[PDB]
């Protein structure tokens, strides 16, 4: 299992 | 007193202000910063940011 990482700010 | 992460998974930075991190590295001195979901740190003598959840706090 592998993890997306969560959106920036941006 | 300050906060290091273990890496648990890698990461290629995709924007100029992050990390590429590396399986097994230790990131030291992490901050919170105003940012959701990603945390800074120093990593290799630079600074960065890094998603938290590639990561493992050092507790």
């Amino acid at each position: 299992n592998l993890p997306t990482a969560p959106p920036r700010r941006r | 007193s300050m906060v290091d992460y273990i890496v648990e998974y890698d990461y290629d930075a995709v924007h100029d202000d992050e990390l590429t991190i590396r399986v097994g590295e230790i990131i030291r001195n992490v901050k919170k910063l105003q940012e959701e979901g990603w945390l800074e740190g120093e990593l290799n003598g630079r600074r960065g940011m890094f998603p938290d959840n590639f990561v493992k706090e050092i507790k």
